[PDB]
Parts: structure tokens; C-alpha cells; sequence
């Protein structure tokens, strides 16, 4: 019975998400060197991580393990489905915000150089958070409580939400995400044509891990919003909604392996 | 000539002085530690009512 | 170093008026300002207080919204401003300068002060009102305090002043023991944290004057009904 | 606690000062200028601008701050003194690029700079210096190059290699050795911490200046770079 | 030359000589019967946040709760240790302090550094601002200590390789101290202020006569540079710190080295040196960021002071012992018990 792999897979899944955005956590509290208004939004990343792999992952891999029925309360599915849209819209503009961060650290060098604080860090942290909790408040206000919303199943079901969401959670992040990596990419090519490596090979895997993670889901879910008659199956539906969690494992290993004051500290 | 003619006569001064033997003045730097072991708060730490740097 | 007070002179009762001081020969900013009352004949009474850089204001209840003070450092530069006045009002206002940190003086200095004229607390006495003596000879003078000055950090608020005749008032004691700069040796103070003593080890004829004791251990500062020395 | 409430207020209008300070220490950049006696650096301060230990030149690029500081009145034993600079945004190195046999002994001092473990994250803008002067004496066919630089005549001009319009193969073979001569040291020890940057220069050129702001604008952007972990 | 030279080299020889003459023990068997120190846990009671850049230095008034801390963001600061109050903050002339002092009265603070003059603030002015009294010119290198003796006569230390003694009214050199032959780097006054001591980068230290204006007594055993020095609180004894990684204590009744603070894994220089109330303690402040304190009669390493994030620049025990302040190039002063 495939429950069973399931209910291993999300205990490695719950075990990968904590571990390393623990050692995130761990490592920027302790090691003063880390602690750098840069690294502020890793943390920030690191922290909707943790919160996703202890407030949503557990309930999504014990639905998943007893084949996607829904035996508990409805208010706790929908509890679930507001945290679960939250916490995964929050990685998804933190992982927005530090390409943010990034582009201004190359295209306006001068300013972006440790003076950190009040203006940048905290207005685009606050910003995330603010925003993930805007998409998700839907859910609260009760859109759930519509006629045929059958209790032997959780997830989401307004097409008009469903849409709206994710043009916002994705599909307005994404494009930001790829111009902003793009425009730094370019902006060290005008540097180095103007002043006469390894920021060639990392936007690559960056940007690859996201749209990997994302697209699938985001594509998948839309999908059934836009076309109810598409017979989509429910085993792809599933597998994507895995998939958009994994992202949440490479998440403290992207933006920690190629960091070398990170590489620092996880060589003792 | 004068660096070592100022050489030799400061070599002279340190040369003629009325040295002591280092077990008694050892032992006065114990007796100095021994004598003062009691006025001292980072040796002998007070109690929180006489140390002025208490927690908030 | 001075401090000039400005306007005053003839109110009726329900006008208004603004005095005006103007500080020179030192870093007006860094200090805090005080206002003082004198009414004709008779004791001192604090009005008003800002902080260095305005950011803390206090008042006397007998003055609360109906006076307000006000501070412009690029002018070197303090005012009250008197919404309504009364007989209660008349006085003569001093401009008084203070700054706090560990180890300072403040109530150092005092302007000329200007007449104004008219058409629970800590309750601070002095069992003398006036003491008849001669050049050379020593005295003490004593006040008493309706609360303990001594404060948990070890300090005691007590700070002692003198007013020679035609003059403002100069600071002696800032806290019971701390002689002021520019003072005799001569002064020297004590007390058990509700009930004090300024001695004088022998006088001259520079001593003359009235003797004000005055808590700053909490706003409003109160000062008591100030001691005559007599020839 | 009215006198402690005041000195913690005080000590709060000092915060509000050290931060509004931090702004303008943070937006500065701080330059250690060094050279030999004869390096011509006394003359790029110039071009910067338009028994004392220690001169601060001020200038700006682009709005951007720059204070140099020519370390004036001490003794040939830097190793001391030089701790200090272990905060700068770059050391500027200045060199008599002009045939010398004390050559020699600017490479020697360069070797020290950059292998200096207080200087290890600290990047070195080098000038060569009096250029103009090296193309003289390399045009007359007076200079003595090979006669004690004895590998001169076995280098040969590369193709990283960009001379001006006009200048001869003698002069640009000159000045590239010479170029390579310093990158020869830099290379040997330098692991991505910190980075060279030689320009060629002469007593008359304004873009000293320019130098210096694209410079500090490169070793912010590796710095930055770093910190994101791109780099 | 030579004629001279030979006297001077059997004179060094005679007073080493002398040295081992006087050596009928060691410091190291007089104590080796007494009771350790056992190991002292402290811990930071105040942490002090104001600069903007490294400390170089900072010095106790002899109240034991003020404190006066400098650092190359140009600025002294002026620190109520037990309220963390900021007292005074003073703007530098010159950004490049390296040193810093009170007055024994608490009237003046000293500064000094990369600009060669000494420049001495008064605290009590009329005027209610801190000011500069004095510039004190004459040295040609930057200074790397100054110490009052009163509030009229300071003691000053230079990479010109002199110390100096000035008049303060005047501005002027009183005394001049010659004999050290690399930068002097730190001074202490004993505890009378008749006697002085320095350390200056040539591994050695010298005795003065603030009265007579001449070196006393020479010392030597270091393998480097002196960083720091420090009289044992008897007045006739002091220890120094070096970039050879020990600290050194010496007699000067014996006139040598009583015994080396030094342990296998400590492989870094020695910024800063101090001692206890009682002398019982040497408290030394290092690179690689951390204090070590000594027993500083058997030489075991009896705790840590572990806070600080970058190099360890000064240290000062008050004058009372009930505290040591560190500071460092983290920007921070910590205050421990
Ligand atoms: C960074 C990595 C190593 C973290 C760990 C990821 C692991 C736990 C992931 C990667 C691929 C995942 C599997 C992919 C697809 C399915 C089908 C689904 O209907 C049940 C769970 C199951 C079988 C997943 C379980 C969890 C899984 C094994
Ligand atoms: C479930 C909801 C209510 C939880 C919301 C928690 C949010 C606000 C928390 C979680 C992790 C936190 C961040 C963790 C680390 C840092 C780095 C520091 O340099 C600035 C603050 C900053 C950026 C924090 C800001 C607040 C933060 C983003
Ligand atoms: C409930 C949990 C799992 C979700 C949030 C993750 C935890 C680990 C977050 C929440 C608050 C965070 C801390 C808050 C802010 C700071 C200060 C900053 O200078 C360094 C990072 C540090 C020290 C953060 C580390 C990570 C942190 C502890
Ligand atoms: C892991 C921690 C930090 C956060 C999540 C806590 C979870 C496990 C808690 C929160 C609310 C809880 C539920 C509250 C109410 C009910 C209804 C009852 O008839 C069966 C148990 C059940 C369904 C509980 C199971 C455990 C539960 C889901
Ligand atoms: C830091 C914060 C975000 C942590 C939140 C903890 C979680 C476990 C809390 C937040 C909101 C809670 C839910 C709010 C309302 C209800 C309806 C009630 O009839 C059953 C329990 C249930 C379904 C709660 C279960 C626990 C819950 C999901
Ligand atoms: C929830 C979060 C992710 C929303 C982010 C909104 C984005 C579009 C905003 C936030 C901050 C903005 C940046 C702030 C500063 C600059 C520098 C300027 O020279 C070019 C534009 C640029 C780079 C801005 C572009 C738009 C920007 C990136
Ligand atoms: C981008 C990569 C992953 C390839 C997939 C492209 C996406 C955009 C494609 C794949 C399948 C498509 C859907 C297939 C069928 C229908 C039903 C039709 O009546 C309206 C359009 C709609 C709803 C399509 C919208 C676009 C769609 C979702
Ligand atoms: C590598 C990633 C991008 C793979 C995922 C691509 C997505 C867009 C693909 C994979 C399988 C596809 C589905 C396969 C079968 C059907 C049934 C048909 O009646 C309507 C379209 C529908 C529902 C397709 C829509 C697009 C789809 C969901
Ligand atoms: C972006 C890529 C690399 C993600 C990983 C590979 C994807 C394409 C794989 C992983 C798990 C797979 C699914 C697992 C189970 C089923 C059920 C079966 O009856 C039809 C195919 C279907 C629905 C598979 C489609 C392809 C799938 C979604
Ligand atoms: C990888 C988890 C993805 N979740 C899936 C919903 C779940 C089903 C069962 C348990 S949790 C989405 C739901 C839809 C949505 C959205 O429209 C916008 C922003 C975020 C999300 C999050």
C-alpha cells in the first residue's frame, strides 16, 4: 500500500525541511560574522521553512498517508489550508525579496554596502510576510462554507480564489524573480565591459530549483481552476503538491552552499 | 663616538646597583597576595548586595 | 557666562504676556532650563522645567496649561508664555540653568531675573526663619522633609541655596555633602536623609542673606520658606 | 529617579548624535595612501583636491566621500602603525615608475603591504607613478633597464597590452614589465580576499580621482558579492 | 667604536652576572606549596554600544564607575559603567586614537595617536561642553600611551622610540625619556608616580625616574614586540604582553623574570595586560578575541572572559577591583564579575 510510502517519504521530507533550516537558524544566531542585514532574508526564508515543516507539513503528510480523505474538523482544514498558503506564499517572496536584495546589491553597489536596517531589510521582510498573510486571509473569511464543499477531502475549491491566488503567490514572483536575476546578470556583464565567475554558474541553479518546485504545481492547479473538465490525475496532483514542497529541503542548501562565510562555519 | 660612550656609562648605572636575591622577593609579592586576598572582588566575588554591577 | 531675562513690567489680570531669557558664553543646548518664581518679599517657587534638546517638559500645578515654556537653541534662547495671570502671578522670574550626569551640578546658574506685576508634593520646611550673628562666629541652619531625599542609588537631593540682597539666588550644596564650584571652603552640609543642616565653620560679611534648601528627588521641586542670616 | 531620568535622557540626545555620526562613517570611504619619498603622492593629493603624524585629504566623486590618509611624520618601522588600517576601503600605493634602482625597494615595500596579515582583506590601488618621465628617459634611450632588472631583454610586451596612441614598444615593453613586476607579487600570495589595481599615471592627469571611485566601486561590489555568497 | 664596544659587552655580560647571582630560586617553587586560584567564572554585567568603530583604549576614573574608552571613529566617549550612561561623547581632531587617560581627580581626559600630538580635553569647563585645553606637539611619531600623574604633568609614550613627561600649563616637554631603541608602546605609573615603566618594540622594557629623567633599569626575555605593560599593584613589581604570545613578569628589586604566562594552544599576540585588587590575578587581553586570566603567582590559566567578537584591544581593573572592563575592534566595552 503506496500510504506507506508516503507516510516515509514525510517523515524524510519533515526531517530534510528542519534539519536544514535549523542550521540556518542555529548558524545566524550564533556566529556573529553571519549575522549581516544580506543574511536577514535567508533567515527570513529559513523561518517560513521551519513554520511550513512544523504547522502544515505533518497534517498534509498524514492526509496524504491515509490516501487524501479528510477525517478531522472542517475548521481545521481550513485552518490548514489559510497556513499552508501563508507559509508557502511567504518562502515563495522571501525567495522574491532576496533576488531583490541580490539586484541591488550589483546595481547600486555604494548604498547596498552594509549600511542595512530600517529601509531596505525591514520594509521588504515586513512586505513579505504582509503580503503572504493578504493571499491567505481569504481562507479565513470562510470561502469553504459554499454549497457541495464536501468534508471527506481537504484543499482548496473557489475557481475565482484559486486563480487570483496564484497569479499573485506565483505568477506575479516568478517574473520578478527571473527579470531581477536577469538584470544582475547583466549588470556584472556592464561591470566587467566597464572595468577595462561564480555569479555566471549560481543564478542557473537558483533560478532552476524554484521554477522546478513551482511551475509544476502552479501550472497543475491552475490548471483545474481554469478547465473543471480537464482530467488531470489525481496521483500528478499529489506528486506536484510534493514537488512544490521540496523546495523548502533546497532552500537552506541554495542559499548556504555557495556562501562562503556559510561554507565557514559548516566546515568545523 | 657619544652612542657608545652614553652606551657604556648607562651599562655602568644598571651595573651598580644593589641587587636581592629573588626567593625573598618572591615571597613578597606572595605576602602581598596573601595580605590583600581579602579586598579583592574579582579573586573573592561579593554578594550581590555589595557588587554594584547586579543583573537588571 | 549669563543668562537675561526680558519682558515682564505691567499685566491686568485676564492679558497675557511672554518673558524671554537669553543665555551667552556657554553651550546653551547641553543644558536643561528651569524657571523660578519669586513673589515680593517672600520665598522661592519653581514653575517650570525643559530637558536639553526639549524632549521632557514639567510643570507646577499652580501653572499647568495656563503657562507653557519653550526653547529656540539656535538662538541661544528660552521663553514662558502666560495664557491668563492673576494676583497669584506676581513675582520677579529667574532663568535658571542646569545639566544632568553622573557627578554634575545642576541649579549652577541663575539670570538676573524680571519682575512680573499684576494690576502629593514633598513638603520642604525650615524651623528657622531668621538668625541674628556677627563676623567670624559659625551657625548652622536646618531643614526638614515630609519624604526621605535619600534615594535607593545613594544619592540625597538636597541642594542648598543662598541670596545676598539685590541679588539672584547662587548655589552652595548640590546634593547634601558637594560643595559648588566658585563657593568658600567655609560652607559645608550633613543630614539623615529627612532632616538636614548647612554650616558655615566661620562668617564673613559676604553671608548675608536668605538660605533656601530645595529636594530634587522628584518634580514639582519644592523649595522651603528660606532662612535670613542678620548682622 | 528625577536626576537619573535626566542623565539617561542626556545620554539619549548622545545616541541620537553617535547614529546620526554612523551615517556619515558608513557613506565615507577611507583611503591609506603610501609610497616611497620618491613616489610623486605629494602631488596626487593635488590632483585629488581640485612634527604632524598624519594628513586627511578630503575629496568627493559623484556625490561619494573619500578621506585619505597620507601618514606623515613616522619612523621607516610601519608594522605598528599600520594596524590601524585594517578598517579601509583600499591602500593607494604610489610608485617613481621611472627606472630607478630603488625599483627595487618599492617592490620590496609593496611585498610587505600586501603579505601584511593585518592587511589581509584589504585591497592595494597601485599608481605608477611619473610615467611621463619613463617615457622621456625611455625615448632618449637612456634608460638602464636590463642592467639590473636582468630579465627585461627575455619579457616581452603581452597581450593583455593597451597603450595609448603614438607610444613606442620600448616604452609600453617598459612600462608592462615594470606593470608585471608588482602583479608578479600580488599573484604569488593573493587568494581572492583581496585584488590589485596598477593604473599608469603622471604629475598631470585629473583622472586620479576617477581611478579611485571606479576602483572602490569594484572592491564594494566583490564585497558585496561576497556577502550574498554570488562571489 | 670597538674600544667602547668591548666595555659595554663585558658590562652586559657582569650584569647578567649580577642577574643570576640573585637567582637562589624561582617564582615558580616559592608558590608551589600555596593554594590555587580555583577557577573564576565572569560574567558581562554591562555591555557598552555607542562606537561607531575598533576601541584602542580606554582607561577607569579612580571613582571605579566612570570610564573613558577611544576608537578610530574620532571619538572618546565617556561612560557611567553602572547606569551604561553615556557621560560625554567628545569628536577627535584626528580619527587615529591609540590612546586614552583620566586624570586621577576626574577633571581631564588625554588622547593620542597616528597625528602625533597629545591633546588633553577638561570636563569641568564653565561652559558646560568638554573642550580641548592643550595640544601637546613636540613628539615626532604617533603616540601609543599617555598617563596623568596630576592634572599638571602627564607622562607620554611615541613610535619616535621616546617617552616624555610634559608640564600642562606650559605645553611643554619637562622631561625627555631616550633610551628605548624601537616605538615605545604602553606605560604604567607605580603606584607612588616617582617610578614609570615601557615596553618598545626592540623585546625589551625600561625603568625611569619621573624626577631624574633617567632609565633605572633595562629589562629583557621577551622573543618580540611589547605590547603592554602593567605594574603589580606593590609598586616593585610589573608584567608585560608581546607578540611572542607570553606575558612576563619582573622584579625590579631582583631585576629579572620571576615567571612566563604562556600555554601550547595560545599561539597569538597580547594586547593588553592588567591586575587584580590583590595582584593575585594578571588579566591578559588578546588576538584570536578572547581574555585569558592568570594565576598570577603558580602561572595556571584560571578562566576565560570568552564575549568579545574581534581582537581584544584593552583591558582596566577599577581602582577598587569590583570590576574589569575589555574592550575590542567589535565596537563594544564589556564589564565583568
Ligand atoms: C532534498 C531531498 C533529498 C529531501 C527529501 C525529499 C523526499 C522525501 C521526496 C522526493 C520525491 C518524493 C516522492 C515523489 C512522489 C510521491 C507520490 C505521492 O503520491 C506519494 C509520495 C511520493 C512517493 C513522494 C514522497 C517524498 C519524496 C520521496
Ligand atoms: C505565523 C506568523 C504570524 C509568523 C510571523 C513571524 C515573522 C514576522 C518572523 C519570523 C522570522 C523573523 C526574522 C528572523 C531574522 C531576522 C534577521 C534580523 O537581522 C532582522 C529581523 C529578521 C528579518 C526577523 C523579522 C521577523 C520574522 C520574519
Ligand atoms: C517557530 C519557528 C520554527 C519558526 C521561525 C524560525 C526561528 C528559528 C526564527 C524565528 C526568529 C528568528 C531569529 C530572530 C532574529 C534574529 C536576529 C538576527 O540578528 C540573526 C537571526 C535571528 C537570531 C533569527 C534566527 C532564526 C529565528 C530564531
Ligand atoms: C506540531 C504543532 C507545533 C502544531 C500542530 C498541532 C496539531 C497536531 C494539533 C492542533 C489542533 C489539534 C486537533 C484539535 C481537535 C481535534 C478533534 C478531536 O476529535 C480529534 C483530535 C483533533 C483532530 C486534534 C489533533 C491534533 C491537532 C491537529
Ligand atoms: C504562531 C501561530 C500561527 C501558531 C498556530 C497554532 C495552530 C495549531 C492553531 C491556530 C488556529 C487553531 C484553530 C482555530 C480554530 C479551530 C476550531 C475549533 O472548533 C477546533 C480547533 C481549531 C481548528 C484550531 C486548532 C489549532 C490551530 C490550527
Ligand atoms: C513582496 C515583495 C517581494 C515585493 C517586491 C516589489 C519590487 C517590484 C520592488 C521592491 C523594491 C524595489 C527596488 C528598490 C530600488 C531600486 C534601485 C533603482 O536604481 C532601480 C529599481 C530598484 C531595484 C527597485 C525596483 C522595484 C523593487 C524591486
Ligand atoms: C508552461 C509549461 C509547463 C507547459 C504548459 C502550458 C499551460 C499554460 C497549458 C497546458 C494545458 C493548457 C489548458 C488546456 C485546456 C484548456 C481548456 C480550454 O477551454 C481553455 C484553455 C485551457 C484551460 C488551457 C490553458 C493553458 C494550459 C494550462
Ligand atoms: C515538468 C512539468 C512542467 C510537467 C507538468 C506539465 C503540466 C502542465 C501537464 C502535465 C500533464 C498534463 C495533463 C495531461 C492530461 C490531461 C487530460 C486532458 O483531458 C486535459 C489536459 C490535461 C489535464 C493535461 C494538462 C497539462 C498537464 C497538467
Ligand atoms: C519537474 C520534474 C523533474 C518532476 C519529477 C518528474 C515528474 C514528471 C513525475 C514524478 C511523479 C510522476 C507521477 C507519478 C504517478 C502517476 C500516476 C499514473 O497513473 C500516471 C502518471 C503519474 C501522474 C506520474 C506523472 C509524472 C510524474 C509527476
Ligand atoms: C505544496 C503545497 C501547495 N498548496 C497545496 C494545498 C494542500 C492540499 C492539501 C494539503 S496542503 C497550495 C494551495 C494553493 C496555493 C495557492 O493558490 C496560492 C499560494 C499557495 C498555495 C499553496
Amino acid at each position: 500500500g503506496q500510504g506507506a510510502a508516503a507516510l516515509v517519504g514525510g517523515v524524510l521530507l519533515i526531517g530534510a525541511v528542519l534539519a536544514g533550516n535549523s542550521l540556518v537558524c542555529v548558524s545566524v544566531a550564533t556566529e556573529r560574522a553571519l549575522q549581516t542585514p544580506t543574511n536577514s532574508f535567508i533567515v527570513s526564508l529559513a523561518a517560513a521553512d521551519l513554520l511550513l515543516a512544523l504547522l502544515v507539513l505533518p497534517l498534509f503528510v498524514y492526509s496524504e498517508v491515509q490516501g487524501g480523505a479528510w477525517l478531522l474538523s472542517p475548521r481545521l482544514c481550513d485552518a490548514l489550508m489559510a497556513m499552508d498558503v501563508m507559509l508557502c506564499t511567504a518562502s515563495i517572496f522571501n525567495l522574491c525579496a532576496i533576488s531583490v536584495d541580490r539586484f541591488v546589491a550589483v546595481a547600486v553597489p555604494l548604498r547596498y554596502n552594509r549600511q542595512g536596517g530600517s529601509r531596505r531589510q525591514l520594509l521588504l521582510i515586513g512586505a513579505t510576510w504582509l503580503l503572504s498573510a493578504a493571499v491567505a486571509a481569504p481562507v479565513l473569511c470562510g470561502l469553504n462554507d459554499v454549497r457541495g464543499r464536501d468534508p471527506a477531502v481537504c484543499r482548496l475549491e473557489d475557481r475565482d480564489y484559486v486563480v487570483y491566488s496564484s497569479v499573485c503567490s506565483f505568477f506575479l514572483p516568478c517574473p520578478l524573480m527571473l527579470l531581477l536575476y536577469w538584470a544582475t546578470f547583466r549588470g556584472l556583464q556592464r561591470w566587467e565591459v566597464a572595468r577595462r565567475r561564480k555569479a555566471m554558474r549560481v543564478l542557473p541553479v537558483v533560478v532552476g530549483a524554484f521554477l522546478l518546485c513551482w511551475t509544476p504545481f502552479f501550472v497543475v492547479h491552475i490548471t483545474q481552476a481554469l478547465c473543471p473538465a480537464c482530467s488531470v490525475p489525481p496521483r500528478l496532483v499529489s506528486a506536484v503538491t510534493w514537488l512544490g514542497y521540496v523546495n523548502s529541503a533546497l532552500n537552506p542548501v541554495i542559499y548556504t552552499v555557495f556562501n562562503a562565510e556559510f561554507r565557514n562555519v559548516f566546515r568545523k | 663616538i657619544a652612542q657608545a660612550r652614553k652606551l657604556v656609562e648607562q651599562l655602568k648605572m644598571e651595573a651598580n646597583i644593589d641587587r636581592i636575591k629573588v626567593s625573598k622577593a618572591a615571597a613578597d609579592l606572595m605576602a602581598y597576595c596573601e595580605a590583600h586576598a581579602k579586598e579583592d572582588p574579582l579573586l573573592t566575588p561579593v554578594p550581590a548586595s555589595e557588587n554594584p554591577f547586579r543583573e537588571k | 557666562v549669563q543668562l537675561v531675562e526680558s519682558g515682564g513690567g505691567l499685566v491686568q489680570p485676564g492679558g497675557s504676556r511672554k518673558l524671554s531669557c537669553s543665555a551667552s558664553g556657554f553651550a546653551f543646548s547641553s543644558f536643561g532650563m528651569h524657571w523660578v518664581r519669586q513673589a515680593p518679599e517672600k520665598g522661592l517657587e519653581w514653575v517650570a522645567y525643559i530637558s536639553s534638546g526639549s524632549g521632557t517638559i514639567y510643570y507646577a500645578d499652580t501653572v499647568k496649561g495656563r503657562f507653557t515654556i519653550s526653547r529656540d537653541d539656535p538662538k541661544n534662547t528660552l521663553f514662558l508664555q502666560m495664557t491668563s495671570l492673576r494676583s497669584e502671578d506676581t513675582a520677579m522670574y529667574y532663568c535658571v540653568r542646569s545639566i544632568y550626569y553622573y557627578g554634575s551640578s545642576p541649579f549652577d546658574f541663575w539670570g538676573q531675573g524680571t519682575t512680573l506685576t499684576v494690576s502629593s508634593d514633598i513638603v520642604m520646611t525650615q524651623a528657622t526663619s531668621s538668625v541674628p550673628v556677627t563676623p567670624g562666629e559659625s551657625v548652622s541652619i536646618s531643614c526638614r522633609s515630609s519624604k526621605s531625599l535619600l534615594h535607593s542609588n545613594g544619592n540625597t537631593y538636597l541642594y542648598w541655596f543662598l541670596q545676598r540682597p539685590g541679588q539672584s539666588p547662587q548655589l552652595l550644596i548640590y546634593r547634601m555633602s558637594n560643595l559648588a564650584s566658585g563657593v568658600p571652603d567655609r560652607f559645608s552640609g550633613s543630614g539623615s536623609g529627612t532632616a538636614f543642616t548647612l554650616t558655615i565653620s566661620r562668617l564673613e560679611a559676604e553671608d548675608v542673606g536668605v538660605y533656601y534648601c530645595m529636594q530634587h528627588l522628584e518634580y514639582p521641586l519644592t523649595f522651603g520658606a528660606g532662612t535670613k542670616l542678620e548682622l | 529617579s528625577a536626576e537619573d531620568k535626566a542623565a539617561v535622557e542626556r545620554s539619549k540626545m548622545i545616541e541620537k548624535q553617535l547614529q546620526k555620526d554612523k551615517q556619515v562613517y558608513r557613506a565615507t570611504h577611507r583611503l591609506l595612501l603610501l609610497g616611497a619619498d620618491n613616489s610623486g603622492k605629494s602631488t596626487i593629493v593635488k590632483q585629488m583636491r581640485i612634527t604632524s603624524g598624519i594628513f586627511e585629504t578630503k575629496f568627493q566623486v559623484d556625490k561619494v566621500n573619500f578621506h585619505m590618509f597620507d601618514v606623515g611624520a613616522q619612523r621607516d618601522e610601519r608594522r605598528k602603525w599600520i594596524q590601524c588600517f585594517n578598517d579601509v576601503t583600499a591602500i593607494i600605493f604610489v610608485v617613481d615608475s621611472s627606472d630607478y634602482n630603488r625599483l627595487q625597494e618599492a617592490l620590496n615595500d609593496f611585498k610587505s603591504i600586501w603579505n601584511n596579515r593585518w592587511l589581509r582583506t584589504i585591497s592595494v590601488i597601485l599608481f605608477l607613478n611619473k610615467q611621463d618621465l619613463l617615457a622621456e628617459k625611455v625615448l632618449a634611450g637612456k634608460s638602464k633597464i636590463e642592467d639590473y632588472f636582468p630579465e627585461f631583454a627575455r619579457y616581452t610586451t603581452p597581450e593583455d597590452a593597451t597603450p595609448e596612441p603614438g607610444e613606442d614598444p620600448r616604452v609600453t615593453r617598459a612600462k608592462y614589465f615594470i606593470r608585471d613586476e608588482f602583479l608578479r607579487i600580488s599573484t604569488a600570495s593573493g587568494d581572492g580576499r583581496h585584488y590589485c589595481y596598477p593604473h599608469f599615471t603622471c604629475s598631470v592627469d585629473t583622472e586620479n580621482a576617477r581611478r579611485i571611485f571606479n576602483d572602490v566601486t569594484d572592491i564594494i561590489i566583490k564585497m558585496n558579492l561576497r556577502d550574498c555568497g554570488l562571489f | 667604536l670597538d674600544q667602547l664596544r668591548q666595555e659595554a659587552e663585558q658590562l652586559k655580560n657582569q650584569i647578567r652576572d649580577a642577574r643570576k647571582a640573585c637567582a637562589d630560586a624561582t617564582l615558580s617553587q616559592i608558590t608551589n606549596n600555596i593554594d590555587p586560584v580555583g577557577r573564576i567564572q565572569m560574567r558581562t554585567r554591562r555591555t557598552l554600544r555607542g562606537h561607531l568603530a575598533k576601541i584602542y583604549a580606554m582607561h577607569w576614573g579612580t571613582d571605579s564607575r566612570l570610564l573613558v574608552s577611544a576608537s578610530q571613529d574620532g571619538k572618546l566617549i565617556i561612560w557611567d559603567s553602572y547606569t551604561t550612561n553615556k557621560v560625554h561623547a567628545i569628536p577627535l581632531r584626528s580619527s587615529w586614537v591609540m590612546t586614552c587617560a583620566y586624570a586621577p581627580s576626574g577633571n581631564y581626559v588625554a588622547c593620542g595617536g597616528l597625528d602625533n600630538i597629545c591633546s588633553i580635553y577638561n570636563l569641568k569647563t564653565r561652559e558646560g561642553n568638554v573642550r580641548v585645553s592643550r595640544e601637546l606637539a613636540g613628539h615626532t611619531g604617533y603616540l601609543s600611551c599617555c598617563r596623568f600623574l596630576d592634572d599638571n604633568q602627564i607622562v607620554t609614550s611615541s613610535g619616535d622610540t621616546t617617552c616624555a613627561l610634559w608640564d600642562i600649563e606650559t605645553g611643554q616637554q619637562t622631561t625627555t625619556f631616550t633610551g628605548h631603541t624601537g616605538d615605545v608602546m604602553s606605560l604604567s605609573l607605580a603606584p607612588d608616580t616617582r617610578l614609570f615603566v615601557s615596553g618598545a618594540c626592540d623585546a625589551s622594557a625600561k625603568l625611569w625616574d619621573v624626577r631624574e629623567g633617567m632609565c633605572r633599569q633595562t629589562f629583557t626575555g621577551h622573543e618580540s614586540d611589547i605590547n603592554a605593560i602593567c605594574f603589580f599593584p606593590n609598586g616593585n613589581a610589573f608584567a608585560t604582553g608581546s607578540d611572542d604570545a607570553t606575558c612576563r613578569l619582573f622584579d625590579l628589586r631582583a631585576d629579572q623574570e620571576l615567571m612566563t604566562y604562556s600555554h601550547d594552544n595560545i599561539i597569538c599576540g597580547i594586547t593588553s595586560v592588567s591586575f587584580s585588587k590583590s595582584g593575585r590575578l594578571l588579566l591578559a587581553g588578546y588576538d584570536d578575541f578572547n581574555c585569558n586570566v592568570w594565576d598570577a603567582l603558580k602561572a595556571d590559566r584560571a578562566g576565560v572572559l570568552a564575549g568579545h567578537d574581534n581582537r581584544v584591544s584593552c583591558l582596566g581593573v577599577t581602582d577598587d577591583g569590583m570590576a574589569v572592563a575589555t574592550g575590542s575592534w567589535d565596537s563594544f566595552l564589556k564589564i565583568w564579575n
